[PDB]
């Protein structure tokens, strides 16, 4: 919401997932009783087609498999010999 | 179901038409203020 609404993890200004949503709703609300069965396995639809578009989302914004391996260069070391110009130069000014 | 939700379906309409109006001031800013041409003067 902060950001950019067409952005929006269920999909919400740009999605339909709303509708079938409403539909879902209308389904639980019809129900004086409750279990536990009937109430967790649309658990999963509230969670698991909004737990995908965002995985679709950050794929093409970012180019994902980009920085994450270049942060991982960074931390573990990768690029091996282009820190040891920067070890060897600051050895012999961080005495 | 919800009353913040069928809020929700008022608001991004309501952000959808302020965007509408604003990209069409930066296309009137655009045609009467040539501001790139008075930039390079300053």
């Amino acid at each position: 919401e902060n950001q950019n609404v067409n952005m929006s993890r269920t999909g919400s200004i740009l999605k339909n997932q709303e509708d079938t949503f409403a539909a879902e709703l209308h389904r639980l609300k019809q129900q004086p009783l409750f279990s536990l069965v009937d109430f967790e396995s649309v658990l999963d639809r509230i969670r698991s087609t909004v737990a995908e578009h965002l995985w679709k989302l950050m794929v093409e914004e970012s180019d994902l498999l980009g920085q994450l391996k270049i942060i991982k260069d960074f931390y573990l070391l990768g690029r091996g010999e282009l820190f040891q110009a920067f070890i060897d130069v600051a050895q012999n000014m961080l005495k | 179901s919800l009353p913040v939700l069928m809020k929700y379906s008022v608001t991004a309409p309501m952000v959808s038409h302020v965007y509408l109006v604003n990209k069409a001031i930066v296309d009137y800013y655009f045609v009467e203020l040539k501001m790139e041409r008075h930039f390079e003067a300053m």
